[PDB]
RNA sequence: UCGGGGCUUAAGCCCAGCGCCGAAGCUGCGGGUCUGGGGGAUGACCCCAGGCGGUAGGGGAGCGUUCCCGAUGCCGAUGAAG
RNA sequence: GGUGAAAAGAACCCCGGGAGGGGAGUGAAAUAGAGCCUGAAACCGUGGGCUUACAAGCAGUCACGGCCCCGCAAGGGGUUGU
């Protein structure tokens, strides 16, 4: 009968964002958010590392993107569809662009959100120097 | 000779109603609703029974692949090494060794890296 | 009957949930100074009277 | 111990009186008499009626101390409804249930 | 020490003194059968070739039995098709004793 | 809004290679039933090979309900039916 | 259409205007109390165990996990978080 892990401790990680290609980084970030790298992986628990990102304001992204490529929010009201280009996202709160990527990469369930909270993204550098600052690339 | 219904109907009913204990609302009180639900239930079980295997095969893979990843190679190549090295032993389930008794998993990694080339 | 009608018998759960706020509150009472008895505040009550 | 008292066939809807009963469940006999003494519902009269009888039974039959007993539990049950025909428009007609209640109140000694 | 052993088309990790339910074997209800099938150990037997040529695991057939019944309900809509089969899978319990190899 | 996120010496397109994932298909292990074929003199039973999605519909084998013979019987207050 | 073998149909006391109850008493039984044998289901309610207020649902099913409960015990029952 297959092994079930018990209450273990979350491994807090720290990733430097600047230079990294947006989507490419998000993918790995997501994987870390779930277990999926720890061989005691369990799909219904929440055991992914606490990823911390810094210098997110400096994420690289190929092609025209920034100019083109737009994020759309929808208010409930008529015409309530807002459209905001990648450019202006970074202009203001930029950690958004990475978050909206990692979030869209997490499973959509009630667990998915638990995990989305373990992801801490900052304009960086610097952040809550709690405990582990295990540089990672 | 007249054969009333009598016990017969009630009894066949109570049976199903037993099977439905625990279901939401009318679904565990009404015989007609109960049967209908059971119909669905039985079919689900039979199909989840088929899936259950297909489910663990997957779980194992990830756990194996996770251990292979930290051990240098990936799952794809790992299996190949093993499949080539004749070590048909490790059924993807028993590759739970990755979780406990890692030195054995490790031993099994080199055997695969050996069979590579 | 004519025009609008309920599309479905409301469930046991839905009914009672609606009746969430049905529970009435107990009366508010205070002991009058004259007797040890209980009376609703700001009200003269028989079996006692008043100080004019 | 505990003292029971039941008034059956009370000509009033259960759902209605039930509102009053829930008001005094667990309460002490003292605050209870008061809660009904000043509750603004028809059910009061009936629930009080059975509550006071429960008391009498408690003491005159079980040596229980009046000034020491509470409402260990109480509940109201539905009795056989009186169905009546209500003439309606365009000749249609329908029955209206003048429902009915079974009010039980069971008292009990405070502590020991 | 560990011991990966296959039987009844399936494999199991096994310690001595372990009780284990397995695909019904043909054996005296209280006899002794060693699973001439084996892979791995507590100190890495590691079966290069499929099996570990020269090794075995002694086990005492503790008894035979039948599993809890499972209702396999089949049902199709629009076409009044329903089937109810009761299924209890036969099995034999083993007691693992030696792991000599 | 390409299913989404997201992707630009690609996560796009084309050419070549190796490996892996994967369905109730196939394999293994156990069980069931049908048919054919083998021993069993034997009824029993075992062995081997193969078949078993299904509506209209045809065929086969059963389960339960009331009543009758079995009843001047047997069970039943140490408790019938329900 | 049905109390019970028999009315033995509940004196008397207690709460209540009464109804209806609580004691007492009858009976094998009163969960046989009078529309009274057995008393199924829908339906209504009281108590208790598990559970639920960031979550999108033919209401189940598969897995794991927690709480509660029956065998101190390897087991099983209830519940439902993911
Ligand atoms: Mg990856
Ligand atoms: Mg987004
Ligand atoms: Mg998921
Ligand atoms: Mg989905
Ligand atoms: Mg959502
Ligand atoms: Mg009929
Ligand atoms: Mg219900
Ligand atoms: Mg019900
Ligand atoms: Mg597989
Ligand atoms: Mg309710
Ligand atoms: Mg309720
Ligand atoms: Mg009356
Ligand atoms: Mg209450
Ligand atoms: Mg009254
Ligand atoms: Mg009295
Ligand atoms: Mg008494
Ligand atoms: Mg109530
Ligand atoms: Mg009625
Ligand atoms: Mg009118
Ligand atoms: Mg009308
Ligand atoms: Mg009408
Ligand atoms: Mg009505
Ligand atoms: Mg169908
Ligand atoms: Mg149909
Ligand atoms: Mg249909
Ligand atoms: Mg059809
Ligand atoms: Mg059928
Ligand atoms: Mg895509
Ligand atoms: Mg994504
Ligand atoms: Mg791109
Ligand atoms: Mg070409
Ligand atoms: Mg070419
Ligand atoms: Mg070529
Ligand atoms: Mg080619
Ligand atoms: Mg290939
Ligand atoms: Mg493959
Ligand atoms: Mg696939
Ligand atoms: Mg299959
Ligand atoms: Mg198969
Ligand atoms: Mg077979
Ligand atoms: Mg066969
Ligand atoms: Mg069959
Ligand atoms: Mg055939
Ligand atoms: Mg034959
Ligand atoms: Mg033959
Ligand atoms: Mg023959
Ligand atoms: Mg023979
Ligand atoms: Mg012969
Ligand atoms: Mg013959
Ligand atoms: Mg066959
Ligand atoms: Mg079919
Ligand atoms: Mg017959
Ligand atoms: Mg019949
Ligand atoms: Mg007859
Ligand atoms: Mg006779
Ligand atoms: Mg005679
Ligand atoms: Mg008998
Ligand atoms: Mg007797
Ligand atoms: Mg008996
Ligand atoms: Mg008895
Ligand atoms: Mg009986
Ligand atoms: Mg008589
Ligand atoms: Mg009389
Ligand atoms: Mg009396
Ligand atoms: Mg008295
Ligand atoms: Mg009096
Ligand atoms: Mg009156
Ligand atoms: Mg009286
Ligand atoms: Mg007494
Ligand atoms: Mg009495
Ligand atoms: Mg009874
Ligand atoms: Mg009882
Ligand atoms: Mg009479
Ligand atoms: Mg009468
Ligand atoms: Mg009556
Ligand atoms: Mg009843
Ligand atoms: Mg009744
Ligand atoms: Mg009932
Ligand atoms: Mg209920
Ligand atoms: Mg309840
Ligand atoms: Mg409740
Ligand atoms: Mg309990
Ligand atoms: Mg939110
Ligand atoms: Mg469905
Ligand atoms: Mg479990
Ligand atoms: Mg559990
Ligand atoms: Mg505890
Ligand atoms: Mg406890
Ligand atoms: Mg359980
Ligand atoms: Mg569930």
């Amino acid at each position: 009968k297959t092994y079930v892990p018990k209450q273990v401790e979350p491994r807090w990680v720290l990733i430097d964002a600047e230079g990294k290609t947006l989507g490419r980084l998000a993918t790995k970030i997501a994987t870390l958010l779930r277990g999926k790298h720890r061989p005691d992986w369990t799909p219904n628990v929440a055991m992914g590392d606490f990823v911390v990102v810094v210098n997110a304001d400096k994420i690289r992204v190929t092609g025209k993107k920034l100019e083109q490529k737009i994020y759309t929010r929808y208010s409930g009201y008529p015409g309530g569809l807002k459209k905001i280009p990648l450019e202006k996202m970074l202009a203001t709160h930029p950690e958004r662009v990475l978050e909206h990527a990692v979030k869209g990469m997490l499973p959509k369930g009630p667990l998915g959100r638990r995990l989305f909270k373990r992801l801490k993204v900052y304009a960086g550098p610097d952040h809550p120097h709690q405990a582990q600052r295990p540089e990672k690339l | 000779p007249r054969a009333k219904t009598g016990v017969v109907r009630r009894r066949k009913h109570k049976k199903i109603l037993k099977l439905a204990k625990g279901y939401w609302g009318l679904r565990s009180k009404s015989f007609r609703k109960a049967r209908e639900t059971l119909f669905a239930a039985g079919n689900y079980a039979y199909a989840h029974r088929k899936r259950r295997k297909r489910d663990f095969r997957r779980l194992w893979i990830v756990r194996i692949n996770a251990a292979c990843r930290q051990h240098g190679l990936n799952y794809s190549t790992f299996i190949h090494g093993l499949k080539k090295a004749g070590i048909e032993v490790d059924r993807k389930n028993l590759a739970d060794l990755a979780v406990r008794e890692p030195q054995v998993f490790a031993e099994l990694v080199e055997r695969a890296k050996a069979a590579q080339g | 009957a004519k025009h609008p009608v309920p599309k479905k018998k409301t469930s046991k759960a839905r009914r009672d949930a609606r009746r969430s706020h049905h529970a009435l509150t107990p009366p508010i009472l205070v002991p009058c100074p004259e007797c040890k008895a209980m009376k609703p505040p700001h009200t003269v009550c028989p079996e006692c009277g008043y100080y004019a | 111990m505990e003292a029971k008292a039941i008034a059956r066939y009370v000509r009033i809807s259960p759902r209605k009186v039930r509102l009053v009963v829930d008001l005094i469940r667990g309460k002490s006999l003292e605050e209870a008499r008061n809660i009904l003494r000043y509750t603004n519902k028809r059910g009061a009269y009936f629930v009080a009626k059975v509550l006071e009888s429960a008391a009498a039974n408690a003491v005159n039959n079980h040596d229980m101390l009046e000034d020491r007993l509470y409402v260990k539990a109480a509940y109201v049950d539905e009795g056989p409804a009186l169905k009546r025909v209500l003439p309606r428009a365009r000749g249609r007609a329908d029955i209206i249930k003048k429902r009915t209640s079974h009010i039980t109140v069971i008292l009990g000694e405070k502590h020991g | 020490m560990f011991a990966i052993v296959k039987t009844g088309g399936k494999q199991y990790r096994v310690e001595p003194g372990l009780k284990l339910r397995v695909e019904k074997l043909d054996a005296e209800p209280g006899a002794t059968v060693e699973l001439p099938v084996l892979l791995l150990g507590g100190e890495k037997t590691v079966v290069g070739t499929p099996v570990v040529e020269g090794a075995s695991v002694v086990a005492e057939v503790l008894g035979h039995g039948r599993g809890k019944k499972i209702l396999v309900s089949k049902f199709k809509a629009k076409v009044q098709y329903r089937r109810k089969k009761g299924h209890r899978q036969p099995y034999t319990e083993l007691l693992i004793k030696e792991i000599r190899g």
